């Protein structure tokens, strides 16, 4: 003609989707983007972070060094997996405050463990029970040293040991709670123990009391465990008059990335910077709605499944 | 959008243009064509690009923590621990929800604002020699081919050249 | 506010129209008139009903939660469940103070988006046949009777029809 | 005319507010809507939610079997009232008081069932002058004061959980005034107390010594819990000052709670409790208290918020 | 910005504009001119002032809290409390990131506007009797001195006084 | 000319800043402010708050009475300075739980007491130690009273003291001897016991003999317990040996104080807000110096510097 028509427009797709904006419930754009990682990788994997799977054994059981934990005394993780099925096969225990001891040992990253000599003198070592089997024989934690009467004395132990190295040392330690009043006379003397655990600027003392408990694993008496943190320049002190339970060495406390983690889910040869008790997810995502639970560069859990965000402008097809 | 461009006095986006985002149509003296504006496209993906970075500092490092699962019940101190982490949960699941209507309502505001852009500019050049169809289309009075048009997509074009041409076409009429 | 329509161009509201948020009033031959345009009030309302539910979940359920009242001194513990709470509080209120703000924001903005793309869409479709008067209000050159006005506000004009009439008017001065 | 006028244009009201934008600190819109409910019913609404009014009653003493709260023996609750009029009538302390309070609140109930166990050797259902039921001498109607039978005091007795849901044990030791009051009660001069299970053990030793009279008394009983498992087995070891348990707690997963108040309950429907009574449940947010319960909006500190439902608001001239 | 003037239409800034925000230059019978439109000023200035103390109260009051470094290892209440920190530290950074990031934008888009308002307040007065140029200027078809200039900064141009000047300066022109 | 041109524009600046949106990484506008306060003061500013030095002495010292912190004995603050350099130079102590009173005595602001007439019947009092040493001689903490053995008797104490004021704070201890020789020597009964007491609550110590590491030349060890008397309330005291007695009360405020560990030292100036890195300017509301805070202060955040535009995009020529 004489004349032209010049028009402006935009384009489309034919797969649109829908979003939500502050003025629109749903509205059709061009293209968007999944922000919410919903799937896990169902297993859990050992690339990136270094991975140990507790098996059988409970991180407390692996560090007090129960017979069938054996294989983990030169351990260390940045994650240590828990299982149900884990079981205690030693003498029966508790721990005042076992959540705090298998968190600080669970930061520790280790269960590697520095043997020290102490002089237990007038006393009976290595004390064994048919409740805690090595292999074959009677046996006892690793890391404990059960003591008792030698010929039909029990002095009052008086033991000392100085903390001359740059780092804390964890010290784990028991006492005996006998069945009754005549088994606490016959492996120890006195009627009544007691064990005084000091260093110079803290102190524990424990009373050991006897009574008959349920039978676990054959045995009605128990054990309990607490800890002390030596400093550098402190000195570990214990006395005893009976039912002390030992340490043999220390165990070197780390401030590091380790942690602890319950799940039943597989451990495969794979990459992935974040772990959920689900198993590995993905970090490309903002937020996750897998687990509360994670260890790693790990996207924010959220309550939402699903979240859109759009990537073009609205999508206006052919009417 | 704010500005009704998209869904508004442009009827429908064109599904075939595979070739950008914004663009132009036009019948001439030498047939049909089609051309895809690729400043106001670049310009849309610029901002689109890298939205949420903006915001949201890329994921970070976590290690231990405090315990969320419990096997034994316990009171006071597990009631914290429950408690601390439905707070933190229930507060990031609304800056998520915040987030997502926020950004997506920029999106649609500012991809509506360059097609307006884009018009506007295209108007501007053409001044008295062109005419707003309402259609999002131009009523140019004159002949213009394909290297005249070109020149409006470059934004070499000058009107002064046409302007004679343009006035006669114009006003033939009168009752 | 941004589109300066609202308090802008517009010099104030009309009090006196009650059918809808946005329209029309009109002078011509046979005397002056007013009707709401129902699209342009739909348009608004239809984005700020549920406006909040777009961002803030439907109130949830929480039952045993953790203690905030004390009438001992404890220490460690309290020091601890007060932070928390305290922590707690303090971030809601932002988020609330936060989102008032925004969304109020984007409500005067859309209402004002409103109004000039009703003004724009009216403008488009006058063509020569009409002058911006500044003032919101159009100076139409022809003689257009209420079926005609109903024709603008109904999207049914046909300008071609007038055009040669708007012209001679239009073109009558010049001195 | 020749031509013709179209204007285009807006309404207004005349019942202006004022809202805040990011722009303005005050600017006026055609309709606005409250956003923080602060105000409260000023009563408990007695619908939606299971409501128990404690009265004279803590939930502790409820479930310990003070006499004076006998009546709530067999209730249940989604949230329990206490009143701070609340007495105690029956004189004890809980170590972790706080703690068993919280989980007796959340399980939702302080029904009881009994067990027979038996205690070989000693004399039961110990009473007090302190602890009266009526018009005689009583105590605790879920524990068991055990004393010397004739001229001693043997205790060696188990109980097992062969249900499918955990046991809460409610027992206690006994703390003597003198060193004569002991030995008279229970032969031995020192006493204990072993609880335990297969996987915990607890052990406590009664404290002698003059406390303050409370009700006539200055002796003193110290409470403490074990929560057996299904499979496990609970046992219970003495050579003196048990207070023995008589059965067991049932443990609930619910959605109970207790509260402090002494707003009144009403007849009434609301779905979000607090100390001030139930409050509406319309609005986001909220300003009457941090303690809520049931399907609440958001505790804030502005008692106002006003979120535009309108244009700005442009009248005349 | 969404607008298109600043780093739009209009090409760039004036330096030796010191008097305000937004004006005018000019070139008439006179001379060339600047001039500052304090209006325009004004209402960006007002927005931006106390932009922040619209979302976030005045810096809060806290005493007595929660330990937050630590000498001693402790396991769970030192996790809690270690956590708990974390916790309200990284929301808050979350806040501080959004919030910068919202107002600058709302600061970079009502800047934009005010100055698209001025040029079209300007467009409206000047009717028929100017030509935008797309530069952000006008070519006004009359002899406009300082006395008329200034009239159309104040808005008190009447257009009819000088359009049959400017119908005969336009309508020069034809093929 | 016949004709006139008038063109609309806007401001620009020399030299512009960077700031973020949600548009771009980086764009320039013509002025901008942080919103991250970064840099302190430097030293703690002793005005607008009350700030006391606590120098070579711990809160608890100061308020236990060890010897070396006589001079905080009338004291109240606002804000308690705790010095890393600090040291115990009284008898050798634990208290089970001294974080949290720490915290208690730390939230009441004083550490101002208030003695009151405890009869001790049979008993010797005013137990001094080679450990604890008062400028020369053998002395212990001034609120606490060390109770021995009188000629060849320790009575079962059996004492009592009334709340008639409308929250009394008890500190009182246990003395852990070293040996049974010394158990006996001291405190005739060969098994000590504390017990103390009210209408709503009671806690019992018994003492713990044994070797513990020598401090100041001594192997034995007090422990600190605290109890609290309301109003209408009563305390009582029964004990057989050992016991470490109170000499009165300290009352319990509501109050706005606490404590903080630095090292910066205490300046003339004017602050509202401090930190461990001493005080910090105000006008801003995020801040990165430190999470320990105390007084008006921004909220700590992670990033060091935040950028909020104050002025349009700043388009230079050309
Ligand atoms: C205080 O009260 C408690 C609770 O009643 C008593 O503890 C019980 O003591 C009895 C008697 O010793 C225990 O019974 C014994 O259990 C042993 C282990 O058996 C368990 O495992 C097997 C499977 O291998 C199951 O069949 C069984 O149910 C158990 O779970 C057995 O070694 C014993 O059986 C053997 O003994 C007889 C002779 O006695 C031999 O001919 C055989 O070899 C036979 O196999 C026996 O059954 C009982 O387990 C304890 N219960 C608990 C809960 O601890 C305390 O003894 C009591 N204390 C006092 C009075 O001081
Ligand atoms: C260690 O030291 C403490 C403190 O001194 C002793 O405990 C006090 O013991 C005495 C008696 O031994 C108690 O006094 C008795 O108790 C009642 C006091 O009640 C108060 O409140 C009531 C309200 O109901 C008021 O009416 C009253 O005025 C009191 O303020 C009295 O009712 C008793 O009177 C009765 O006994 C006497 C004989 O003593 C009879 O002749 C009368 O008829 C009457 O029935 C009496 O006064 C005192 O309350 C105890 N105080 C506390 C805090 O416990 C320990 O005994 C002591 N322990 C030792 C040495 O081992
Ligand atoms: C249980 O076991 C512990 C550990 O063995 C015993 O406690 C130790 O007891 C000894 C002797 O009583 C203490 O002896 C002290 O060590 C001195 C060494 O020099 C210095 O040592 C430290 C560190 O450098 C300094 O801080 C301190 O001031 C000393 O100057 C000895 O020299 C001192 O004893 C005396 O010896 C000299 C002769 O060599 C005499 O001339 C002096 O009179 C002098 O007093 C000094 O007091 C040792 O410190 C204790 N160790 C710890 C860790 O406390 C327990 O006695 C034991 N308990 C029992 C068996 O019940
Ligand atoms: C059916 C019957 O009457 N059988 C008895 C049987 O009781 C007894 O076995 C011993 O019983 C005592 C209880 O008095 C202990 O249970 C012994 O347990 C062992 C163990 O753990 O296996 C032996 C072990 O050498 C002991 N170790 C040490 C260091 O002392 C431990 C230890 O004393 C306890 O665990 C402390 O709680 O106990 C168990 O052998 C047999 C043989 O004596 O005689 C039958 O008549
Ligand atoms: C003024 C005067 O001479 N009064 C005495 C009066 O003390 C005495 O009353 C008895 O006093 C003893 C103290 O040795 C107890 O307080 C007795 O109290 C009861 C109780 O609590 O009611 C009696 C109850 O039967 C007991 N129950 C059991 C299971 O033993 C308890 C219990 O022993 C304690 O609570 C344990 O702490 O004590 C109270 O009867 C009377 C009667 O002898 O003689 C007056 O002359
Ligand atoms: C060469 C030599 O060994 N000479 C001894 C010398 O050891 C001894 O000194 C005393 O040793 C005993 C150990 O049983 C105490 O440690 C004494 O310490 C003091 C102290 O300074 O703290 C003396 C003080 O007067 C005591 N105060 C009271 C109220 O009893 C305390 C207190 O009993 C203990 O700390 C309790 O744990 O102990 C220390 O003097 C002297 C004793 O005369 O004899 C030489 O022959
Ligand atoms: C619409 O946009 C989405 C993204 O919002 C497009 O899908 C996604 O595209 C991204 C980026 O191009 C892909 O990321 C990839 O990252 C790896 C690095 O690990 C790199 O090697 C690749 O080259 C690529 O950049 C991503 O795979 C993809 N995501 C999904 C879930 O498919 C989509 O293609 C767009 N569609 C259209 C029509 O534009
Ligand atoms: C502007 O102000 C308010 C809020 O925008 C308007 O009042 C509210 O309007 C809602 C509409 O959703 C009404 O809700 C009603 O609820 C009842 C049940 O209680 C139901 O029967 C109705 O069908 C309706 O859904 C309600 O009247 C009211 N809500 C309030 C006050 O909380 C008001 O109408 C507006 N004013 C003007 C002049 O437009
Ligand atoms: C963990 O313990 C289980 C059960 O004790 C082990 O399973 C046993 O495997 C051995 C063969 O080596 C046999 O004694 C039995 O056939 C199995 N017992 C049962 C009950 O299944 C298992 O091997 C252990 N797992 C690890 C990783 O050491
Ligand atoms: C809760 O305790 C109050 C106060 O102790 C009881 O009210 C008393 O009731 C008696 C009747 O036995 C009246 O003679 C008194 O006047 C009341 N005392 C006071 C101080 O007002 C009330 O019985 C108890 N509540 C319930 C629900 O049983
Ligand atoms: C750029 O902006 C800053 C911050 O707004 C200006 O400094 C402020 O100026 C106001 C106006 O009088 C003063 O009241 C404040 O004291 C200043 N604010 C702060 C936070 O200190 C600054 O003057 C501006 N700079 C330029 C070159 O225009
Ligand atoms: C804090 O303790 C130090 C060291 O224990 C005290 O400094 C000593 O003071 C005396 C005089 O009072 C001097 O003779 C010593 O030389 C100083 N010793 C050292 C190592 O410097 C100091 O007095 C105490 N501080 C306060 C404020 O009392
Ligand atoms: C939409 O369709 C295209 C063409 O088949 C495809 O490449 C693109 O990935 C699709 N968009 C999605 C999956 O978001
Ligand atoms: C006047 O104002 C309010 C807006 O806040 C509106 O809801 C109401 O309907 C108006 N008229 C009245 C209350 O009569």
């Amino acid at each position: 003609n004489n004349t032209a028509t010049l028009c402006l427009g935009h384009h489309a797709v034919a797969n649109g989707t829908l979003v939500k904006t502050m003025s629109d419930d749903q509205i059709e754009v061009t293209n968007a983007t999944e922000l919410v990682q919903s799937i896990s990788m169902g297993k859990i994997c050992n690339k990136s972070y270094r991975i140990l799977d507790g098996r059988n054994c409970t991180l407390i059981d692996a560090m007090l060094g129960d017979p069938h934990c054996d294989a983990f005394q030169y351990e260390s993780w940045d994650l240590f997996i828990e299982r149900s099925n884990a079981f205690s096969n030693c003498y029966p225990y508790d721990i005042p405050d076992y959540a705090s001891l298998r968190s600080i040992v669970a930061s520790s990253g280790t269960v590697e463990f520095t043997a020290e000599g102490f002089t237990w003198t007038g006393v009976t070592q290595n004390g064994r029970s048919g409740a805690c089997k090595r292999g074959s024989a009677d046996s006892f934690f690793s890391r404990l040293n059960w003591l008792t009467k030698s010929g039909s004395s029990y002095p009052t132990l008086n033991v000392t040991m100085p903390n001359n190295k740059n780092f804390d040392k964890l010290y784990i330690w028991g006492i005996h709670h006998p069945s009754s009043n005549q088994e606490q006379t016959k492996l120890y003397i006195q009627e009544s123990g007691r064990v005084t655990v000091s260093t110079k600027r803290s102190q524990q003392t424990i009373i050991p009391n006897i009574g008959s408990r349920p039978l676990v694993r054959g045995q009605s008496g128990r054990i309990s465990i607490y800890w002390t943190i030596v400093k550098p320049g402190d000195i570990l002190m214990i006395n005893s008059n009976g039912n002390l339970v030992a340490p043999r060495g220390y165990f070197k406390l780390n401030t590091g990335k380790s942690s602890v983690m319950r799940s039943d889910v597989p451990i495969d040869i794979c990459v992935s910077e974040c772990i959920t008790p689900n198993g590995s997810i993905s970090n490309d995502k903002p937020f996750q709605n897998v687990n509360k639970v994670t260890y790693g560069k790990c996207p924010k859990y959220i309550r939402q499944n699903t979240l859109k965000l759009a990537t073009g402008m609205r999508n206006v097809p052919e009417k | 959008g704010i500005f009704g461009a998209i869904a508004g006095f442009i009827e429908n986006g064109w599904e075939g243009m595979v070739d950008g985002w914004y663009g132009f149509r036009y019948q001439n003296s030498e047939g049909t064509g089609q051309a895809a504006d690729l400043k106001s496209t670049q310009a849309a993906i610029d901002q689109i690009n890298g939205k949420l970075n903006r915001v949201i500092e890329r994921t970070n490092e976590k290690f231990h923590q405090i315990e969320k699962e419990f096997s034994e019940v316990e009171g006071r101190i597990q009631d914290l621990e429950k408690y601390v982490e439905d707070t933190k949960i229930d507060l990031w699941s609304y800056n998520a929800e915040l987030l997502v209507a926020l950004e997506n309502q920029h999106t649609i505001d500012l991809t509506d604002a360059e097609m307006n852009k884009l018009f506007e500019k295209t108007r501007r050049q053409l001044r008295e020699n062109a005419e707003d169809m309402g259609d999002g289309c131009f009523k140019i009075y004159h002949k213009c081919d394909n290297a005249c048009i070109e020149s409006i997509r470059t934004g070499t074009y000058d009107h002064y050249i046409y302007r004679d041409e343009a006035l006669n076409n114009r006003f033939q009429s009168g009752r």
